[PDB]
């Protein structure tokens, strides 16, 4: 017999969002213009594309701090930090764009296409 | 979730009940049932 | 004379909360294997069950409807006793958690299922040959304690994956498998001696029971040995003082829920009487207070935040 | 005249529903690829090489063990002698893919290896099969 | 108004049930020399007492009877003493019973006895020559403090036959000598000074007084010494885990069999009243539980079975 | 020694008085005040 | 549907009955400064005023006036919370005095104090720019949050004045001068930006709270350092036993009283109820007599007195 | 300062109340306003 | 026709009243016969063998002496110097025969070695004796 | 003054019984057919007389198990060293005739007669 | 005739208002000449020499440091180093004065020394100042 | 600014009185007849010009034991000790001369001249 148990999956993330607010065993720091973001390199990487490429590198897997490009949005990451820990989007009237234009740069095209989707209506 | 109305007027303090409703969740929810990351290959 | 069959659901309640209560007065070993995340899992799901109970118990005992009273009532103890086996385990892990704490190993074994399945076939010994329970009664006499001595093999097997010693895992599957064995030899007693059980084979029928009772009995004092006796571990006295407000907050939750369901009990009987309402609006603060701090505290004091 | 363009007003929570499981997936894909495995543990002369933050996700007891300030950052960690290498498989399978394989062998090594590691939810559901086989 | 010389019975008795309470906090040494066996037999005969008393508690505040409502509330209360003290007994010898246990000795003299008896004098001696207490009260001024001399003497010379030094021996039995013939010589003055006492002996009756007073004053003072003062006894971690079983139930049953007193109390002012009714008949089962639990936990955790 | 009646049918639990009858005892009871025993010489 | 708005004050003097129960269970650490002389003058000064609290309490719940009946139950409040608060003082320094125990060191800082206005900044940040909280509002949201940054300067200036390190010290002036100067930067913000503020200086009036609030994390972080974490005093086994009589006695008064307001609250809701008066009276002298067994238990166990 | 008279003829026991005024003090009371002992130089 | 033969039907219990004193008794006469005596209790120089089990059954403090395990098979038992030999002795013959013998004199003694020995019906009666006379 | 304390005997007993109930110093196993019964000898000794020449011999006083004669019935022999520690002697419609053989076995002739006299009604 | 000469009957008592005032005086005096000033208050090698009595009729620290019995008689005591000697000095002064000179500069000292005496009086007097200025 | 605790003055010799009830660093004992009284040598030549030159001399300064007068009262010394420790001056239609006189003999001149003063009238 296999046991499916279907709320594994979102006892995982929620636990892993409950050691992130807690900095327990955060161990990269991404600073976007001057604001400091902690976070998990295996959560990155699962969800962003570009967090991918950069800690898959050799040279760049062992990196303490994460320094992104100044234009990059901190709002706009974080809300995209915080969705990748409680799978849920906050879109407002304004930060929209902020966040979708975020999203590509981290390569999550599946985020991308959703507001997209939302921009529409 | 907060206070509900016994006899005479009394209540019964249900603070606790929002205060884990603020915990779970913390306006309109729309729900999306597909892939929202990047798939790793094998 | 009324309400009588309606009170018993709030005498039973209050034992139950009077017996997690002893869980709280101590703990020096764990009381569960709940993660400290589940802790707050556990702790935040039973207040959404517990809300919905003393709803229930304020509308129900406001207008009759007693047998749903009495679910509210039985609904408000089991929450509230799940706050509390989950509070003593965050308790737990707290303490343990100082670098100047020490570790308590629970016991290999539990001496007291054991102890009531041994009663099973003690008291039904004589209870199959003495002037006072004849035969025929045998799909109850071998049935209620055919579920224990099963019961026992599964107790026994699960406890021999745990030890570390080969030496009692040999003989914890030894002695699982002679109580199956001895009661394996006990099925061909009850395959015959049904109908022709006139002293036709009652002597072998008792034959296999003097190697099950035997067994049971060498497998009980096999599990009152070292090691499989626990050990309590040695708090901190900063441990002591970061599980505290975890273990404060969860007395006054049961002391102030008991309260509660007393007045509730008075209100079950007689809803008409606005100072005992009073009373209940009194008590049903202090256990949302106490409840919110006790959550609050399990979460501000996580083994691994500072 | 003129007219604006604007997305509405307000505030709006895009709930995606299987961003958990797509999660959980990506990291058993990382754990097969070996990638940013940060610790290995060994059951029994036994390897096995996982996430430090999946394994406190799921088990009581390693949460334990990697918040222990001297036991944080521990490359190697061994459990005890007595913990059956392929009961704590099964359950390092089950923390990636959310499959508990469960057999009429096999549950006793299983259950008594989730007690060890504290996981409550698998302890009770190998207690609900014993007490229904 | 009514009902105000029977609360006083309910009163006195929540009090000392609050006053043996005190026992189960910290038993670190005995609260008296029962056998282990002598507490069983104690708990088992308070219980027989116990029961009766309850019944007619029940009965007597059921229709007036308030005398017998009194004598029943009195004899519950110093039914549930018994229960405490033998119970508080048997969790101090289950505790050191411990093999990484200690011992803990009792003080060789009770400084409390002999305060009660320094105050007897003391107090007395101003109201015996001062515009407050004049002559001729020589009956009551007399016999009320001779019996605590007398019982100093008693409490003195046992005190003696304790200590192991013969140093503290041979001075027990000299300051008991010195209270007692300094009161030999008031003898003589209650001899004389009878109705010739207008100065004229009174100034030799206080000179016997002054013997007595700085000899208790010099008892007093002898009895906060070293060896004299008690050592509390340390109860392992394993010694504490398994007395505990046995303070929770006897706990319980002193906060239980409070209330009941309590609830009683009020129906005892009124018993037509189907909820305070139904709060007594919830009380009486936790009381109940409470002792089963308690002679259970006394009956296994006897200091030689394992 | 098991349940005494109060007022409006509720009870007294009385279960811990018939909990000790168990212990001191456990149908007919015959006296004999003979000896039991033999004596023992000194 | 009445007496609504006078439960509340019964409510919340228990939550405050509630709250200073917790420093009875366990003392390791002073709870204030107090002289045990002064602890001394606290509970009797206190005593005199819950006299005074009591007999309020039962002459407007006799007849109405139930302002007065609040004011009454609030001040019976504030009275016991200033006997636990001394009496827990006089416990410790009664434990702390024994030869064979140590002491406990109290933290250099209040780490709930800079928590609270860390959210007084961190819940403004957004509610100065989002779609729910716009402009305009700056005399409300300015000075709830600078009293706070005064009391942090306040609060960290006498942190530094404690600390034996010029290291520590050096850096909670600097710190205290952070949260200082960012605010002066701000006063700039608050000169201007009036009427004239559709984003024509608002830009740098956030320029002026992004240092303020990177200062008061700077802070916040320095605050859970070694040293300013407190550390427990190891009392005594003999210390324990000398500084439960006044625990314990405190314990009792708590308890009592806090059953003479509950039985307060249902005589408030309808005072013509006897049994219920009855219930008070029982409470009063147990009330009466805890505080003189505190008294007593203060007076004789001075830290200089055998 | 000892018992206060509720309805129903029961009583509040303040017998602290008058324990702690033992404490204080211990029949006419007379004060003095000039000075009590005599003046040390400097 | 026939006919059966049966002492009745149902239980009896039949109940030896004097039994208790007749083991008392022999257990008396199997110490001044020195019969499976398994101690000795030694009171200052002055030995006293008995029985263990008749010395637990009587005081409490023999009780807690050969319940500890380190001390359950120990021949010889050695009192504190501070216990007066002959009112251990007066104790010990009550302990075999239900007779206290108390005078004016001996009643110091007796009683303080009543306490030691955790004999509290021991120490009532002689606090009955001191407060009646 | 020699007081008598009349209950004394009987809590001797009943203590004596607490002990054997605990296995506390039961120093000797009476092995009849299959069944182990663990007793004092000095109470076997003071009631029965077989048990009285037992452990009085020399050559046996130090013998941890004493096995009795396969004949002896062990349910009879139970209702006897019940009856040492609890002076109660239970007799049934059945077990009457095996508590008497086993009484006069273990020479305790108080209760052989005893019997003769139920035996009659 | 004659006639009786008795300044009444009864009992009366003479309450000196300013007695106490006038001991604390003489006992401030004493210390300005260094009359029976049984102690030397160290404080960063600053000596301050008072009487033992009035430093715990003020201080709860100083009660308890001379109801230490193995500091009870003890000539010299050195307090922490992190005291402040003006902040000990106008604390001093006030217990022999009832005089507390506070400023906006050193009421730093003041109530951080207070506390450390354990003079919750003066504590909550130099909290009342900064909670107003 | 200087602040003045007017309740300080009473404060401390009530707590001066406290240790003197406790025998707390009492450095002297008064022996008066037969009676002894412990006191603070710091008290007594505060409040008595006789104490005070006693232990202003040298060679009396480090003395355990001052043994007074014979004719000196007792009770009326307690009163006056008494007085000194909580400003209670108590006098009754006897013990009024005892004071007195006593009063003079410590050189306490202002409770002279008040005893002087109460009994005019």
């Amino acid at each position: 017999s296999q046991i499916q148990f279907t709320r594994h999956a979102s006892d995982v993330l929620l636990n892993l969002n409950r050691l992130r607010s807690r900095d327990i065993l955060t161990d990269v720091v991404i600073v976007v213009s001057r604001e400091q973001f902690r976070a998990h390199k295996t959560v990155l990487m699962a969800c962003s594309g570009l967090f991918y490429s950069i800690f898959t590198d050799q040279l760049k897997r062992n990196l303490s701090v994460i320094n992104l490009d100044p234009e990059i949005n901190p709002e706009g990451f974080n809300i995209l930090l915080d969705f990748m820990y409680t799978s849920r989007l906050n879109l407002r009237e304004g930060n929209i764009m902020a966040v979708m234009a975020t999203a590509m740069y981290l390569q999550m095209e599946h985020v991308v296409d959703t507001c997209r989707k939302f921009i529409k209506a | 979730p907060y206070f509900v109305e016994t006899p005479y007027g009394f209540q019964l303090d249900l603070d606790f009940v929002k205060y884990v409703d603020d915990i779970q969740k913390g306006i309109t929810t729309i729900k999306e049932m597909g892939r929202s990351i990047h798939e790793i290959p094998r | 004379p009324f309400t009588k069959h309606g009170q018993k659901e709030c005498d039973n309640a209050l034992r139950q909360l009077e017996t997690v209560r002893e869980l709280l007065e101590n703990p020096v070993q764990p009381i569960n294997d709940m993660s400290y995340f589940g802790c707050l899992d556990s702790v935040m799901e039973n207040s959404k069950v517990l809300g919905e109970a003393m709803t229930g118990i304020s509308q129900n005992a406001k207008n009759g409807n007693l047998p749903e009273f009495g679910d509210a009532i039985a609904t408000a103890s089991k929450a509230l006793c799940g706050f509390t086996e989950a509070a003593a385990q965050a308790a737990y892990l707290v303490g343990v958690s100082d670098p100047n704490s020490q570790a308590g190993q629970q016991g290999l074994v539990e001496p007291t299922q054991f102890a009531r399945a041994n009663q099973a076939i003690q008291m039904a010994c004589q209870s199959l040959g003495e002037p006072g329970c004849t035969q025929a009664q045998v799909l109850s006499a071998a049935t209620i304690v055919a579920k224990h001595t099963s019961a026992l093999c599964n107790s026994c097997r699960l406890a021999s994956a745990r030890t570390a010693n080969p030496t009692a895992k040999r003989q914890f599957v030894q002695s699982a498998k002679e109580v199956a064995n001895s009661t394996a030899n006990l099925v061909k007693t009850i395959k015959a001696l049904d109908g022709d059980f006139t002293e036709e084979n009652r002597a072998q029928c008792r034959a296999a029971t003097a190697p099950l009772l035997e067994a049971v009995d060498n497998l009980s004092a096999f599990a009152s040995n070292p090691e499989f006796s626990s050990v309590p571990a040695q708090i901190s006295p900063e441990g002591r003082a970061a599980m505290e407000p975890i273990v404060i907050s969860a007395k006054t939750m049961l002391e102030s829920a008991g309260g509660l369901i007393q007045t509730a009990r008075a209100l079950a009987v007689n809803p008409r009487d606005p100072p005992r309402w009073s009373v209940l609006a009194g008590h049903s603060r202090t256990v949302s207070d106490s409840i919110k701090k006790l959550i609050t505290s399990m979460r501000d004091k996580a083994p691994g935040q500072l």
